[PDB]
């Protein structure tokens, strides 16, 4: 939830 | 009568002892149009929730010191991605909060549009369009994700929403 | 002296004493003013809205014409059945058209119309899912979610009605 | 800034017609009057979206319940009227009845009913559900005095300051 | 066909019966500018937390600076209540403003983080600051006071 | 409750 | 407490 | 045990 956007900012940046 | 001073920032506090007016009817229009700015300042404070409970977080107060009272929030997270002045993590994930309170996710998704359907843009717009709508929903939570960032990540997810900030500012 | 931010007229400015332009509202032309009151109530409405939450990243899954489309044009096309929308987005829509609604428009509109006639009772319908939606949103998704297909599909086309007839006059 | 032709439906609020609206959504070409009208507008939304407050009766207005509630017409029910009562004191500020009140000679019987209105405009505020339940435990005559005085008060402020 | 003057301070509460404008298409630009005055002290008043006519007509300034001279039936107890509601005009930013004036160790500075603080404090709960407003050594008090009340002053006068 | 309101939206289209 | 203000409009009216 | 509005007594004292 806030995990998906933990991953989501690592695969971009 | 000429509009009273204190009025135009809010509410006169001096009773009858005060010689100037407090009747909204009797002003010309810029004393009107400024002191709706001043009233809009006030409101937005009073239910800006997270500009409330950051009482309670780590970094915050540190925001609020004559130093970095000078650098601005940008200036705050330009030294933390530069590495001068002595930014903490924590106090750029705080200050990262602040910046993106202040975006707006629609203007981002007007320049969104603009971009063509290959435009590596579009997948850090989105990210940062997820942070804004994030942080509205919950900031102590997003200040928290933001900390747990690798240090080089983070500083990527500052400058480009910096570099965002400023784009939708000037034009 | 200057001229007004530009950071300030949309906000506040975050550039603290490196900036040059002008953050004092006694010194800015009337209309910088009624821009930036512009721009902080539309904040202001923004920050008491209910997230219907980061679905953007969920672009993923390939539904990205509801920006050119907007509601309306997401509306219509689940209406007339074109451009494939889901149900779920087309509930989602939907409660921000009742958002967008304001309830004593619509009861003026009801002054309008003669006694008996078949219109009240929708103008009325109308004036509740705009009541129900300003409190809890995520069930009157998940009503509008669990309307059947004609029945939503109906609803949808008097509010939308209903919303280009207050504006246009 | 290249003045162009306001969007009806962003006056009211905020366009929802995508990018198929060939108007302007940008207030740095507005003219000053669209602006002015669009705030209004927001004004009212902000103000309704900070309520969990709660046939023709709509006809008379909040003023017209009311004074049907006095005057014993229209078959108003207490109950409506306590709730027609509390939106009126909504739209009441007490810093107006304290100018009002500071007018009075020392000792004029209308100081007190001054004080009384401001005390339930107050309570009000603080709890609508609670001072609703307080205009209903009123004697009738008790009641409407109440409520006339509030109407007149209300008349009274609006007309000249 | 005119505002109507009920519409300009708020909503018309008349209904049908009203012969005035409710259509602010039609309105003069002051009309506009006044109404969204009284719509957004009203907006304000209903986020808050909260003889007498002698002290109305004092106002919180007339009020605190009689406590400050010990005269005018002020007292402790009222005199916090008037500090607090000073309080809420104030604002933490101007008072920075004036603390990035000062020459480092000017003893002012910490004066300047105390209001500050006094200010974000009776933001979270304006009893409990009142109750500590009461706490205090009366001669600290009318010290706070004294001093909020130049920074109230001075914000304002140029 | 919504009960009330998903009959009359029924009833109603 | 509401008592208060009850006590209060009987007076008054 | 530790509240702001104790603190804040205290920071007033030592410096008024
Ligand atoms: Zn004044
Ligand atoms: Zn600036
Ligand atoms: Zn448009
Ligand atoms: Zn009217």
């Amino acid at each position: 939830p806030f995990s998906k956007l933990y991953k989501e900012t690592i695969e971009t940046f | 009568r000429n509009p009273c001073k204190f009025e135009i920032r809010g509410h006169c506090l001096n009773g009858k002892r005060c010689h100037f007016s407090h009747n909204y009817f009797e002003w010309p229009p810029h004393a009107l149009l400024v002191r709706q700015n001043f009233m809009l300042n006030r409101i937005l404070k009073s239910m800006d929730k997270s500009i409330d409970t950051l009482s309670e977080i780590s970094g915050a107060a540190e925001l609020d010191r004559t130093e970095e009272y000078a650098l601005g929030v940008v200036g705050v997270l330009e030294s933390y991605i530069g590495s001068i002045n002595n930014i903490t993590k924590q106090s750029a994930c705080v200050a990262m909060s602040k910046l993106l309170t202040e975006l707006n996710s629609d203007d981002i998704k007007k320049l969104r549009d603009n971009e063509e359907l290959n435009s590596p843009k579009i997948r850090v717009y989105n990210t940062v369009i997820s942070y804004i709508e994030s942080n509205r929903k919950n900031n102590k939570q997003t200040i928290h994700l933001l900390k747990r960032l690798p240090a080089d990540v983070l500083k990527k997810t500052i400058k480009n929403t910096l570099d965002i900030h400023k784009s939708i500012t000037i034009n």
